[PDB]
């Protein structure tokens, strides 16, 4: 018979990084692995249709990254903007919201994220090139501050269906609602809430500028491509059992036939060195792709909703959420409601009051030792036991564990107030 | 046409000199010659209108086939159309 | 081969913990602090989260608790009866092996 | 191959840890997703590499 | 005008078997190749870094 | 859009008028007392 219920609450925001897009790369096959030489890619003809699988594979992935980049932030049918004056409530989303006063018109904290992660391809240029991606960063700050903008006015509305504006504490008491906290108590602590808001997101900020490692799952996307193009790079320098490495030695030494056997070589372990290459990035695409899938949900079901899913939009009961753009991927701002400050109560059941089994309808009996009151689950909140509060099913002696209480009917007393005497 | 990842005075240049490796030429004349980031456009002419993109270009560029006769028109893509809410308290 | 780094005693106490938690405290220990609940109230709770009263749990609770009961030791017999019931963690241990 | 497995253990884990969250931390409203008939709770038992 | 309403019910159990992890192997690329030979090891350094 | 007379069965109450920023001035009917009102009140 003990049940702990929070009398306290706390606002929390938890950042979630997801990559969402990886560099698009494109390979010549013929200078790669023949560069600058008729011989060799004559002789590199006899093996089929390599470079043309090869070519097909990169140009897959690229048009992936792009449909990766495209599923997740282009999730909104119209460039919504916020009013003029940045007043919601109370609440301060200035961190979050683009700054107008700096080129790239990026928020705070998408400016710190940018500044974490490290055009002309003046590196690897043997073959290799990079192609850039389809939106460019500024158009991304874009949708990222259109998803905001419709959130932070028209909350879930926008997203399925046109936008309809809300002022902001009532969605927030529409989502207290949703967690199953009633609306009072977001409007007497309305303040207390806003200010823990602020003070999360300013945590945020500290909390990323200070960890360089806050950021490793775009670093290392960064990091393994650069790898991945280095090793085929590297492998140009590999004889592969070749008296040299470099094919316009071969050929101004030595006479076509011994030429042929040393080009044969060098065809092999560079095709070798492409087929991995290619492999490798298939598999990474493949990662990617899930990862991309998984922002994507995550971008429609907690930025563009409110979710029921546990842990899936972040720890505690999910409120909202916030996107914000970074280099090759998207970091949520979850806002959740953790209960804080829980005390014991006794609990019962049911209570019986006439030979009645008297049932909550929205909430638990409680006692505060002396006197049983009904509160809501989440958040202490005594109210007395009442008929409106609670719903009657079955006798007294059915339900196990089963408590004697007063249940106050509102309508005997005021019945009683009216003279009942007549004369 | 596209060629990625130079310039188009690079490109100007080596058209110029008879250096450049394909032999088919593109006219080339005034206008349709447009530096992208992707690479040097030759053979589109670009419009400061923006339009929902159609053929992917490539760093925020798209191009279509468009009546202004009809060519190739290259242009920044849009987003969408804007719709500022009425919020208020 | 390397050993998995956490050992499958750490597991089952992972797996104890999240038990004791769902038993003790429903799913408030995992969206905030364990709060002790008594358990029919718990499943009082996923009685109305499905759609269906609290009465309906109180008055056949007993019923609730020997169909719960049963399917447990149903369970049981299930798995250790049927070779095949974890076919699913076999066939990675087998490709494994037959990779290597 | 190893890579191509992992892929898809990857793909296992991440269900498993989404059904670990919203079967046993939670009471989920998804229809089939925490078995058959209407949710009330999950219970979670260690299995090799499982 | 008909619908059909159950008058009882089953508390039922089901059991869902997920994979989490692979065995973790490791290899000697080296040794697997050229096993206890200097000069199997010396013309393998020849194919860069597989 | 299906607007209702706001009463005592549609609304809760919680706490006093002072608290909630924001808050409008308006009628709230209580199906209750109004009834009781057409039952005669004079007795007599
Ligand atoms: C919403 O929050 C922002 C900050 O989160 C408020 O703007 C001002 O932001 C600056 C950030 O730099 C705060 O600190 C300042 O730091 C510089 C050094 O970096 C220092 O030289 C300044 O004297 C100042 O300390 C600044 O305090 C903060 N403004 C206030 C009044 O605290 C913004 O005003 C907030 N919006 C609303 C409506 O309250
Ligand atoms: C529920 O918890 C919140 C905090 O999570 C409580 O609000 C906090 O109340 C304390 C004491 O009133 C505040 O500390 C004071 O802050 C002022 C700031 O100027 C300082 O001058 C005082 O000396 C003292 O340190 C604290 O700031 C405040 N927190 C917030 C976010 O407002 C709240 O009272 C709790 N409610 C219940 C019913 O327990
Ligand atoms: C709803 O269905 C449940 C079963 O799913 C019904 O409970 C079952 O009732 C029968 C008959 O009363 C029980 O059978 C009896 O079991 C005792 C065990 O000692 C045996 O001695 C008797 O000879 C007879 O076989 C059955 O065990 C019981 N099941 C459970 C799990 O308790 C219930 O009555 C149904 N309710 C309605 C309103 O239809
Ligand atoms: C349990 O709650 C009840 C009411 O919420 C408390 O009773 C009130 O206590 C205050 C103490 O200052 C009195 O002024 C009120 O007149 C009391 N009201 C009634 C109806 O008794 C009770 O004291 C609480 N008990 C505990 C142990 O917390
Ligand atoms: C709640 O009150 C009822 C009476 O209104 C109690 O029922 C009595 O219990 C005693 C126990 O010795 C019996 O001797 C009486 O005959 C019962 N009377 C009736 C009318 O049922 C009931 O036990 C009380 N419950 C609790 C938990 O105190
Ligand atoms: C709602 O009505 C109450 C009165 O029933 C208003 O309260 C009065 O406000 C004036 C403001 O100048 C004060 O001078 C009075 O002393 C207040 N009286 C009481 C009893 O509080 C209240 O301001 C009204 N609210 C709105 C929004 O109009
Ligand atoms: C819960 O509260 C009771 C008193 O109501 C106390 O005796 C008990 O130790 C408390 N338990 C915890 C874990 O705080
Ligand atoms: C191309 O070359 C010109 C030379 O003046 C330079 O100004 C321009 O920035 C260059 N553009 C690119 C994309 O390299
Ligand atoms: C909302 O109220 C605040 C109170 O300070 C005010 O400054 C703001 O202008 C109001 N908003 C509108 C749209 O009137």
């Amino acid at each position: 018979n003990s049940i702990a219920i929070p009398t306290n609450f706390t606002i929390s925001v938890t950042t979630e990084i997801l990559p969402v897009s990886m560099t698009k790369t494109s390979v010549d096959c013929t200078m790669y692995i023949c560069g600058d030489s008729t011989e060799c890619s004559n002789l590199l003809l006899q093996y089929g249709s390599f470079c043309t699988q090869l070519k097909r594979a990169l140009t897959g992935i690229a048009v992936e990254q792009d449909k990766n980049t495209q599923e997740v932030f282009a999730q909104v049918k119209q460039i919504y903007k916020t009013p003029p004056i940045k007043y919601f409530g109370g609440f301060n989303f200035s961190q979050i919201l683009p700054d107008p006063s700096k080129p790239s018109k990026r928020s705070p904290i998408e400016d710190l994220l940018f500044n974490k992660v490290t055009l002309i391809c003046a590196q690897k240029f043997n073959g290799l090139t990079v192609l850039p991606p389809l939106l460019t960063d500024e158009m991304i700050a874009q949708y990222t501050s259109a998803l905001l903008a419709g959130t932070i006015t028209s909350g879930w509305t926008f997203g399925a269906g046109p936008a309809l504006q809300i002022p902001f504490p009532m969605q927030m008491a529409y989502r207290f609602n949703g967690i199953g906290v009633t609306q009072n108590v977001l409007y007497e602590n309305q303040k207390l809430i806003a200010n823990q808001f602020n003070s999360a997101i300013g945590k945020i900020q500290d909390s990323l500028f200070s960890t360089p490692s806050a950021l490793g799952k775009l670093q290392d996307v960064v990091n393994h491509n650069a790898q991945a193009l280095n090793t085929l790079v590297k492998q140009l320098s590999s004889k592969f059992g070749a008296i040299s490495s470099v094919l316009n030695d071969i050929l101004s030494r030595l006479d076509p036939p011994e030429a042929e056997v040393q080009i044969d070589r060098l065809i092999t372990g560079r095709l070798q060195s492409l087929q991995t290459y290619v492999t490798q990035q298939l598999i990474r695409a493949a990662e990617i792709r899930a990862s991309a899938n998984l922002a994507a949900t995550k971008m429609s079901e907690c930025v563009l909703g409110q979710s029921k899913r546990v842990d899936f939009c972040g720890k505690g009961y999910h409120l909202m959420s916030f996107p914000q753009s970074a280099p090759h991927g998207v970091v949520f701002l979850h806002v959740t409601y953790v209960p804080a400050q829980e005390k014991n109560f006794t609990t019962a059941p049911a209570i019986c009051h006439d030979g009645k089994a008297h049932f909550p309808r929205e909430g638990v009996f409680v006692s505060n030792g002396t006197h049983w009151f009904l509160t809501q689950r989440n958040f202490y909140e005594p109210q007395i036991i009442t008929t409106d509060n609670t719903f009657v099913s079955g006798n007294c002696d059915v339900v196990i564990g089963i408590v004697n209480n007063t249940v106050y009917d509102p309508l005997q007393l005021e019945l009683d107030s009216f003279k009942e005497e007549l004369d | 046409v596209l060629y990625q990842g130079v310039n188009c005075t690079e490109v100007s240049v080596a058209i110029h000199a008879d250096q450049l490796t394909p032999t088919w030429r593109v006219y080339s004349t005034g206008s349709n010659v447009f530096q992208t980031r992707a690479g040097c456009l030759i053979g589109a002419e670009y419009v400061n209108n923006s339009y929902e993109c159609d053929i992917p270009i490539g760093a925020g560029i798209c191009a279509s086939y468009q009546t202004q006769s009809q060519s190739i028109i290259a242009y920044t893509m849009s987003l969408g159309a804007e719709n500022s809410v009425a919020y208020s308290n």
